[PDB]
RNA sequence: UGUUCACCCACUAAUAGGGAACGUGAGCUGGGUUUAGACCGUCGUGAGACAGGUUAGUUUUACCCUACUGAUGAUGUGUUGU
RNA sequence: GAAUGGAUGAACGAGAUUCCCACUGUCCCUACCUACUAUCCAGCGAAACCACAGCCAAGGGAACGGGCUUGGCGGAAUCAG
RNA sequence: CCUCUGGCAUGUUGGAACAAUGUAGGUAAGGGAAGUCGGCAAGCCGGAUCCGUAACUUCGGGAUAAGGAUUGGCUCUAAGG
RNA sequence: UGGAGCCGCCGCAGGUGCAGAUCUUGGUGGUAGUAGCAAAUAUUCAAACGAGAACUUUGAAGGCCGAAGUGGAGAAGGGUU
């Protein structure tokens, strides 16, 4: 018989094999369509989820009840120290797909990057790209290099730069810097390639990719939760108290007579550590890192035009389970995928953004900087020292 | 006695067996496959590693429910265990064949474990008392081991 | 042998 | 080595529990060849086996 | 109401209809049917009967194979990593 | 329907109902914690069950096939469920 | 419930983990039986002293009815041989 | 391989030929190194013996039974424990 009282089914099939993702670094499954017209640029970046916090802002959507009313708002800090371009890699269209065609690597490559290429660095002699870099200083090699670049000019269509992180500049344990292919979207391929050939071995900061009040897509791996039962992993009803063989289950897997259990039926398995591409996360603040002209410039982070203090986005006692954000960072609206410390791919949108909400200009009023390691009540240490007065530790 | 598979050159091939040993036939079999073909000094090392869990014995044939372990990747296998009694029972046997080489007058650290073979031995039986007054068997499955080393270097 | 069912259970009851 | 007998006899001689029997762990072997009581009574007098005091339960 | 069914109240965009061994008891539950204990009515001389009412009444087993869920791996590419 | 006992009835009942107050994770709606398990390991080590076996759709067929026909197809050995 | 006298080695094993399902305990915002055949299960209540106690009744009961208040520590006073 | 009896022909004689009987007696697998060795809070350090110690013994500590006892004595029953 039919099921009596209808109800929409639990969980989406558009997300499954609900298995542990192969990758850790979230792949960009599609870069935006390079119109050939606008100038060249990078489409993606690779940051790190340092931590959350508040903002306060005046909102300007006329019509709303909240028009010209200061709301608060959660935000993620994605610490994003500049990447280093160490390669380009040409692709060519085929009817089979999109074959990689030619990879030209830079001359010098950091041990940050070289780390990646060995499973055990302690034990290696660190001999990678050793016979490669010989090419970059002779007649023969330099000529072959030029012919490779020329061939890419003749044949290739898509060009991706290879860059990698500056694992050096982070509070993370790891030294093995994440590489990633990032796509150069812009003018003609010959122009496109000579841009990336100029950028080779060079820094690239965040502000060169992204701008403020820009919708971007966060790509990463979800905070993993191990083996989980069907009630956790699918949000199935619990069965009642009296159930004899347990109650965090599904009762009827399936009907008798497709005499197999279907792929659509809810089963217990891996919950979390899935790959996920959340879209439309507006950049409220691209924040300038600590720098030196005479003394430190720690202010330039979490100070606003209306606050004017001497904060950084770092709260008291740091971001928890992370560190100090001593580098440039972006500040997205809302939560994003994954854990603290997780490497996170940003990506420019796939989509022509023209909604009132997606063109809204964000002027921040106040960044909360109170500790997250307990219930914080002081924004800065100087404020605390004022409020408390002197302590026995003096 | 007659061993299965008599040696090629008896001159330089010491022997051993140990009959009717309380060691799990199945565990003893897998660790005897592992050891087979080794140079006797490697074999001994390998069994003392198995004793302390620095190396495993991959359970290939008799692998039903036997757990995975990273140590098995050395062997090209997913299963693997650290059967201690089996290693203690064919570290004694190795000791004896090494004894007899020394007696025979062979170079002891040229000896390869050329042949080793775990047979089932007649079973013991003691009982286990079960629900609703049923009485089921609770039987050991002991094993005859025997082996042959040979001068190869 | 194994108990299985009670005398007054008589498993597959179809009166 | 093994002194469960010597603790029993000791206890019975002392007329205490065998909680209260204390055998000197340094001088074990001497106790080991005590087998009889009166051998044990000797070791009682020599101070190798001793009655422990009562566990104090203050009424205060 | 054990109900299927039914009806009523309320909300709603709408409160359409069915199938899958009248889907689904090693998924539950066991209220109801449908053992044995008992009561009542009608019937029977009686033992007993009653798609007539009532109340009390043991819901076993998965470690096999498959299927599904997730988990190591597999052949290939000389090996290995990207 | 009147000792096949009728009508009653305080006290009593691990007896059968219905409502109200309180109280609650019974529920909306699920969540977190603890211990013993299950898990992996050393040692030890049973049983039921077993024609052969074990991926499907449809067909016909003793009128609901694992095996047959026609199609889809098929990749060692395993682990927890 | 904790202790001395006396008695034991955790009930036929150990180690490492802390997943899902369980078994046995707990706790839960707002609502409070909307859950379910059914308040099943758990929760409320609980001792004592002082008040206060209905209908009904076989006048014995109902009755700890219900419903209220108080309770510690310390330093004193008075009353009982 | 084995180590002491055995066959051809003509007649006679029969407890004379097995795949099945939920057949009988004996043996052996797969299941499987799987289920399992989870009731009643608890172990730790050093030493001794010893081929060998998670488990013996001694000492030290931490715990429990908590006099309706896991203590001290019998009855019945066992029969040398
Ligand atoms: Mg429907
Ligand atoms: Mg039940
Ligand atoms: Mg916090
Ligand atoms: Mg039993
Ligand atoms: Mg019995
Ligand atoms: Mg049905
Ligand atoms: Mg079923
Ligand atoms: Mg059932
Ligand atoms: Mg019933
Ligand atoms: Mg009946
Ligand atoms: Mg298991
Ligand atoms: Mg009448
Ligand atoms: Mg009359
Ligand atoms: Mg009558
Ligand atoms: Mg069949
Ligand atoms: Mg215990
Ligand atoms: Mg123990
Ligand atoms: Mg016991
Ligand atoms: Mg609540
Ligand atoms: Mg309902
Ligand atoms: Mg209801
Ligand atoms: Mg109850
Ligand atoms: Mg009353
Ligand atoms: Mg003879
Ligand atoms: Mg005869
Ligand atoms: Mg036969
Ligand atoms: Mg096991
Ligand atoms: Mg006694």
């Amino acid at each position: 018989s039919h099921r009596k009282f209808s109800a929409p089914r639990h969980g989406s099939l558009g997300f499954l094999p609900r298995k542990r993702s192969s990758r850790h670094r979230g792949k960009v499954k599609s870069f935006p369509k390079d119109d050939p017209s606008k100038p060249v640029h990078l489409t993606a970046f690779l940051g790190y989820k340092a931590g959350m916090t508040h903002i306060v802002r005046e909102v300007d959507r006329p019509g709303s009840k909240v028009n010209k009313k200061e709301v608060v708002e959660a935000v993620t800090i994605v610490e994003t120290p500049p990447m280093v371009v160490v390669g380009i890699v040409g692709y060519v269209e085929t009817p089979r797909g999109l074959r990689t065609f030619k990879t030209v690597f830079a001359e010098h490559i950091s041990d940050e990057c070289k780390r990646r290429f060995y499973k055990n660095w302690h034990k290696s002699k660190k001999k990678a790209f050793t016979k490669y870099c010989k090419k970059w200083q002779d007649d023969a090699g330099k000529r072959q290099l030029d012919k490779d670049f020329s061939s890419m000019k003749k044949y290739c269509q898509v060009i991706r730069v290879l860059a990698h992180t500056q694992m050096r500049l982070l509070p993370l344990r790891q030294k093995k810097a994440h590489l990633m292919e990032i796509q150069v979207n812009g003018g003609t391929v010959a122009e496109k390639l000579d841009w990336a050939r100029e950028r080779l071995e060079q820094q690239v900061p965040v502000s060169q990719v992204f701008g403020q009040d820009e919708m971007i897509d966060v790509i990463g791996v979800t905070k993993g939760k191990g083996y989980k039962g069907v009630t956790s992993r699918w949000h199935t009803k619990k069965l009642p108290r009296k159930t004899h063989r347990g109650l965090r289950k599904v009762a009827c897997i399936g009907a008798w007579h497709p005499a197999r259990v279907a792929f659509s039926v809810a089963r217990a398995g891996q919950k979390g550590y899935h790959h996920r591409t959340e879209i439309n996360k507006k950049i409220y603040k691209i924040g300038q890192g600590y720098l030196i002209k005479d003394g430190k410039l720690i202010k330039n982070n979490a100070s606003t035009d209306y606050d004017l203090s001497d904060k950084s986005i770092n709260p008291l006692g740091g971001f928890v389970h992370y560190g100090e954000v001593t580098n440039d960072f972006v500040m997205l609206k809302g939560c994003v995928v994954g854990t603290k410390k997780r490497v996170l791919t940003l990506r420019k949108s796939l989509l022509v953004q023209t909604k009132r909400r997606a063109l809204e200009k964000i002027d921040l009023k106040f960044i909360d900087t109170t500790s997250k390691f307990g219930h914080g009540r002081f924004q800065t240490v100087e404020e605390k020292k004022a409020f408390m007065g002197p302590l026995k530790k003096d | 006695v007659r061993y299965s598979l008599d040696p090629e050159n008896p001159t330089k091939s010491c022997k051993s067996r140990g009959s009717n040993l309380r060691v799990h036939f199945k565990n003893t079999r897998e660790t005897a496959q592992a050891i087979k073909g080794m140079h006797i000094r490697k074999a001994t090392k390998y069994l003392k590693d198995v004793t302390l869990q620095k190396q495993c014995v991959p359970f290939r044939r008799y692998n039903g429910g036997v757990g995975r372990c990273a140590q098995a990747k050395q062997w090209g296998w997913t299963q693997g265990r650290w059967p201690k009694k089996s290693a203690e029972f064919l570290l004694h046997m190795l000791k004896n064949a090494e004894s007899n080489a020394e007696l025979k007058g062979l170079d002891v650290d040229s000896l390869v474990i050329e042949h080793i073979q775990v047979n089932k031995a007649p079973k013991m039986r003691r009982r286990t008392y079960r629900a609703h007054g049923r009485i089921n068997p609770y039987m050991s499955s002991p094993c005859h081991i025997e082996m042959i080393l040979t001068e190869k270097e | 042998g194994m108990w299985r069912f009670y005398t007054e259970d008589s498993p597959g009851l179809k009166v | 080595s093994m002194l469960r007998l010597q603790k029993r006899l000791a206890s019975s001689v002392l007329r205490c529990g065998k909680k209260k029997v204390w055998l000197d762990p340094n001088e074990t072997n001497e106790i080991a060849n005590a087998n009889s009581r009166q051998q044990i009574r000797k070791l009682i007098k020599d101070g190798l086996i001793i009655r422990k005091p009562v566990t104090v339960h203050s009424r205060a």
